């Protein structure tokens, strides 16, 4: 980065991986729900 | 392309199966000098808006996002879109509504003590979530309801905006250096002239008018009957590069008079080295980013997605009309996914999100279109032109000695040429010209010979009302509501118009492929 | 018209019986707004050459003849020629070759210490003797030996000269006010600016370009399909006055920038009242005029007669071609008599002798032409327009407050319009455009479909060499030999062309009324 | 005229009428000679 950055427990790759994992989990949940609907 | 399959990502796969079989021709068909002339045209047509919007963004955001970020984002997104997108003729770049949203978001963050760049990072994070769900459920199938009514309203309004901005830049030049009896002969030039200068506004007007005149004359010469046909078509295809070179030389050989030139940054660095790095921490750069703004970013992300979706989908509709001889297909699902995903990813690095701009894409498609013996013959549908445009836009920082000798006035003439030539295929522009023609001079087209003249003029006047309503909204602080008001034309066409028009009248006036019902 | 009757003054008599019966229609046919627009056009088109040539003549002869004498002579001779002439559409005024003769004769008189104005009086006296004898013996019948070849060479060369001088005046404007970084903000402006000024050259270029653009666009709008047809034709007819008004207003609203204006003298007085009066004694003003110069003045009278005769008769040929739809007739014998006799009379009052100039007369004929649904339909043949033009030129001294607000650049644009629109009916110019076209785009005309393409291009190239030779002769101190070199074109068509071209090819290429042999 | 001009025996109308008379005599004589020719 630039200047002085506030220190975090998670680095930028780690936090972006966590964010992408949560996003993928939400999208997968929505897709599984949509697969459940229109069948029963 | 707009069919709703009911299969998850079904439109995306069909868009992938539609265009990628044609991948080999997408490189071979670009082996013509017309493609090179189109590359030279679209390089400036994409670089100059990039520089202008980058300077404006840097001034309005304290160089958090500036010229260099916009150039790099434009280059990378254009390269990845040309190499992967289903409609390579689109030009990915920054637009006016995007700048307005950036101003609004910077104001909101400056009010509430939020970090602007981190908020943009989270907006881009929420952007990818929306577009993935849209592509998954084939939300790009709703673009089948954007008939020629909305397409032509949007395209004509955007062309008028482009022409108005082109003229207002010259007005601003005349305001900065007004015509006076006496001047100060020693005025500081760094960074920009601090006072009015002689011969500047008039030379800018001369260069702009000369560039426009040369471009139009060479466009006429393309269709003319002079010279051998091959040489004539070669020179006509290179009309814009020839005009640019002529006027650049004209300004170059006038050493004394000052004319504003193209300005590119020194290197591939951040615009504010004390504000942010190349990667922005989602949790905060200086202060701990609030948890609520991580969830509250969805609504601005919704507005950004609506803006980008409408712009890109309507641009794809316009550049891929059947009457333009597009026989290679366009992917609404793939292009939207690539554009919005690239914008969301570029947000993570403090770089702007881009969209398929209407004027640049239309100009690119026109420059790649071959005319038969008045009749559209074929379109140079290929990936090389957009790829080279994006590469040159990225390399603009390296070629500063070449760009530093190009006045803005020449590019203003090029902009005016693009604006006036983008009105060719618009039937709304044709029907506006019929307001000032006697009915006996109307051409033999389905909306003329099966509709009464006053009915056609009423239909055109209804669209003119919509154009005025949209233009007023643009010049108001609520200029981000333009996509919703534009969407409001669709209920007008599909509900209110049948109450006052017959089916045959609407079929002739609002036709999918200019057919007589 | 050009037949030899064999009776003394037979040609003069037939001219009066041919035209003067139409005298009632020569006044009633002028009740149309197109005639008024032609009056407004040709007023400037004749006044500006008057002021320019008068100023130059005053500079070159120490004001023994200047602006006021030229204005008065132009007005009086135009009024008389309009009321009594057989071709009212001609514009009687001063020309370049006459100015060259004036300079040469002034240098001759200054070398020999003769009185220049008295020598002019005696030349004019010998002029009347020649023209009376020429009309008495019907010397104007030799006009029939000057075919389309010489007419079109002369007309094309004269239009090229007009365009070249119109551009060289703007170049001189740029030279006297160059583009510089530093200007002296305190420059004396009376009588004219003695140093460069900002924005003057560029604004002059802008005004000239805008005037030309508006004139051409209104000419296009005349033949367009927009607006109601009556309103469309009314606007198109007044296109040149509308362009003049628009550009004059545009310059008027720019207060700070200096542009050169039309300058008429203060009043009706001789240019140099310290040298001569309104009446010049044939025996001398300061010294006793030599006896031998009275007899020796015949040779300059011969040269002046040759110049005036060739210019006026070729102009009469050009404006009265059968393809121009002139259905009223023209008199070659009467017009020459009137012009040269009035010139000889005006020599007595210390005023210039004039001629029927090609560009002004062709512009006057074109401004009165009615175009059908591409095809010339009729011409507004009347004496009122020329009479009003001459009256306005006479009143130009009194209307100084209105004339002083009109820049010279606007008139330069109008002259460029006149030059480009005077090349229309010349088939030499039409064949020059055929040098740059493929043969499959050549029109279906007798000189194309009956002569081989390479033969036609050879024929055009032979006429081009004549144009180059005439242009070279103009730019030499022996520029008064131009009428003789142009006369040499007549043997070239009638002796050498049969040695290289077939009879059918010669008939089609040089056709009196554009027929298929 | 203007300023101070030398005084001749004839005024301007007188000398111009003499010149016009000589011109008319020459024109008439030439016409008479031409009419005499082409007949004998
Ligand atoms: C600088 C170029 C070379 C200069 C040297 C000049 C020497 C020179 O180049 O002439 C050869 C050639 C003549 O050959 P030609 O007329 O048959 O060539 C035709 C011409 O190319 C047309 O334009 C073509 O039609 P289109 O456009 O496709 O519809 C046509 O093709 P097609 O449809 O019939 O099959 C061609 O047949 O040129 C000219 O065209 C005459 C204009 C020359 C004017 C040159 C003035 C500089
Ligand atoms: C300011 C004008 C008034 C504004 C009010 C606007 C309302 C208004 O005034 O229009 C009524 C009038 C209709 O009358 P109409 O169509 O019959 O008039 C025909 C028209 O003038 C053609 O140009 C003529 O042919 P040409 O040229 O001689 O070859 C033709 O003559 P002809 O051969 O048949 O005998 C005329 O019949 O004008 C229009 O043409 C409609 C387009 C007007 C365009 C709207 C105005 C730009
Ligand atoms: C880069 O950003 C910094 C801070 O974000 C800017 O410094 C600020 O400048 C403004 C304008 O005067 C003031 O608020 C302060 O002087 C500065 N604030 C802080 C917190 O330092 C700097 O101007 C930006 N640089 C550029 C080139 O835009
Ligand atoms: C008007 O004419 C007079 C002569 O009649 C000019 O006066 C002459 O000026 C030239 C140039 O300086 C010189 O030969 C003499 O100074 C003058 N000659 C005589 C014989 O006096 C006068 O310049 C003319 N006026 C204008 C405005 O050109
Ligand atoms: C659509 C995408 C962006 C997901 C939506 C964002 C929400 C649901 C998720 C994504 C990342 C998440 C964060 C991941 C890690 C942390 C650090 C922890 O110490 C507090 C919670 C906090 C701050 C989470 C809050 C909720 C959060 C912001
Ligand atoms: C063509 C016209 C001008 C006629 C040709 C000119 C000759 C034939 C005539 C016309 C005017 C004549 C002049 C008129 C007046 C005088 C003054 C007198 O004291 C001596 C003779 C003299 C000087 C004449 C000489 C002859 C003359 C010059």
């Amino acid at each position: 980065g630039e200047r002085v950055q506030l220190a975090h427990h998670f680095s930028e790759p780690e936090i972006t991986l966590i964010i992408f994992g949560v996003m993928a989990g939400v999208i997968g949940t929505i897709l599984l729900i949509s697969y459940g609907i229109r069948r029963l | 392309p707009l069919q709703q399959t009911g299969q998850l990502f079904g439109g995306l796969v069909r868009d992938i199966r539609r265009r990628y079989p044609y991948y080999l021709s997408d490189i071979t068909d670009a082996f013509s000098p017309q493609v090179l002339a189109a590359v030279i045209f679209i390089y400036f047509a994409a670089l100059s808006p990039a520089i202008t919007f980058g300077g404006l963004l840097g001034e309005k955001t304290r160089n958090q996002m500036g010229v260099s970020e916009l150039l790099i984002s434009t280059a990378v997104q254009g390269i990845l879109f040309a190499l992967l997108g289903a409609q390579p003729l689109l030009v990915v770049g920054f637009s006016g509504p995007l700048l307005v949203f950036e101003e609004a978001f910077f104001s909101f963050c400056e009010t509430n003590g939020l970090e602007y760049i981190v908020g943009r990072v989270w907006i881009g994070f929420w952007l990818i979530l929306l577009v993935v769900l849209v592509v998954a459920f084939e939300g790009s199938f709703l673009v089948r309801f954007i008939s020629r009514y909305t397409q032509e309203i949007f395209s004509f309004l955007i062309s008028l905006i482009f022409i108005y901005e082109t003229f207002s830049k010259l007005i601003k030049i005349f305001q900065d250096h007004p015509l006076q009896k006496t001047y100060n002969y020693n005025v500081l030039m760094v960074p920009k002239p601090q006072g009015p200068l002689p011969n500047t506004a008039l030379l800018s007007l001369v260069l702009m008018a000369g560039t426009f005149f040369f471009a139009m004359m060479l466009r006429k010469f393309k269709n003319s009957s002079y010279f051998p046909g091959k040489l004539r078509r070669v020179i006509g295809d290179f009309g814009v590069p020839i005009s640019i070179l002529i006027m650049v030389l004209v300004d170059f050989f006038i050493q004394d008079t000052y004319t504003q030139k193209l300005s590119v940054p020194d290197g591939f660095k951040v615009s504010n080295s004390s504000a942010r790095g190349w990667v922005i921490h989602p949790l905060g750069l200086r202060s701990e980013f609030p948890i609520w703004m991580m969830f509250a970013s969805a609504l601005p992300a919704l507005l950004v997605f609506i803006l980008i979706f409408l712009e890109s989908q309507i641009t794809t509709l316009i550049v891929s009309k059947p009457e333009r001889k597009m026989v290679k297909g366009s992917g609404f699902h793939l292009d939207l996914l690539l554009v919005v995903g690239m914008g969301g990813v570029a947000a993570l690095f403090g770089m702007p999100w881009l969209s398929a701009t209407t004027v640049r894409s239309v100009t690119h498609a026109n420059a790649l279109t071959v005319m038969g013996k008045a009749q559209i013959q074929e379109v140079k549908e290929q990936r090389i032109s957009g790829l080279l445009v994006a590469v040159l836009v990225g390399l603009s920082i390296l070629m500063e000695p070449i760009l530093s000798r190009i006045p803005l006035a020449v590019l203003f003439g090029i902009f005016l040429y693009m604006g006036v030539t983008s009105l060719s295929g618009i039937q709304l522009f044709d029907r506006i010209l019929l307001l000032f023609k006697p009915p006996k001079y109307h051409p033999d087209v389905p909306y003329v010979k099966r509709v009464k003249t006053w009915r056609m003029h009423l239909f055109t006047g209804i669209q003119i009302i919509c154009l005025a309503v949209l233009w007023v909204v643009k010049s108001t602080p609520a200029s981000l509501a333009l996509p919703f008001v534009l969407i409001l034309t669709v209920p007008l066409r599909r509900v209110l118009l049948p109450l006052i028009f017959r089916n045959v009248e609407l079929q002739c006036l609002d036709a999918d492929d200019a057919k007589a019902t």
